[PDB]
């Protein structure tokens, strides 16, 4: 899971 | 402010395929000369100009049959579809003629650039 | 020897919602409580355990309603339909039990692990 | 494109  | 999961896009195609490997929900038959393919509508239009036109027609998106200009290669055709479902491309001297034609035809942009560039650099 | 097209999946995603958004090719209604919310059955069996044993049922895979659980929140279930769609997840402070709890019922493995995750940190 |  990422900051997009 | 939403997380995003990186792989959440190839993991929801993969599983699109294993459903077309078992020929699990496809709705339509596409026919190139003596060949069929079984497919998914929805797979279809999100990966080309061509069967997203055909299937937001009022009256061909109720078709369970697509039959192909008698020009389109069956392998070419195969090797766009594999594409479709997949993200890789088996292109090879021996047919890269005949996908990028299928690509034109289907509307794929993306593979006819790559065609274009890989005939140029031969 | 294949080569492959880096965002293919990203953009068959971003197609499939923007078929979803404008109610094309849609063939299930999922209810919740009084809520209902319309999708393509291979883009839910993609994403969910539970969806992905629903409609390989003989019987189940030709319903055009499908019913959840009455303990099943609309809002948990809108932030997990749209993250089905987009690999983008809402989760806020607010929300995250109902999500969590949703993504469990789903059967949404990656979402479960999120949430347990953020819980723990808090 | 890239080698996969
Ligand atoms: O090279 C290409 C690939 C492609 C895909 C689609 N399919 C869609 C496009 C839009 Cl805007 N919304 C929904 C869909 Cl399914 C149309 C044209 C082309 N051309
Ligand atoms: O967390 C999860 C997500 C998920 C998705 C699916 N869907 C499939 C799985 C297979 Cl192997 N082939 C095809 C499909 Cl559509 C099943 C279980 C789970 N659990
Ligand atoms: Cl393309
Ligand atoms: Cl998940």
């Amino acid at each position: 899971w990422v900051i997009p | 402010s939403c997380i995003q999961f990186t792989r959440h896009a190839s993991d929801v195609l993969l599983n699109l395929n294993r459903l077309r490997s078992r020929d699990i929900l496809t709705d339509v038959v596409i026919v190139v000369s003596r060949e069929q393919f079984r497919a998914h509508k929805t797979v279809l239009m999100a990966c080309s100009g061509l069967f997203y036109s055909i299937f937001t027609d009022q009256l061909k998106c109720n078709l369970s049959v697509i039959n192909l200009d008698p020009e389109i290669n069956p392998e070419g055709f195969c090797i766009l579809l594999d594409f479709m479902y997949t993200s890789r491309l088996n292109l090879r001297e021996g047919n890269i003629m005949a996908v990028m034609a299928t690509a034109m035809y289907l509307q794929m942009e993306h593979v006819v650039d790559t065609c274009r560039k890989f005939i140029k650099a031969s």
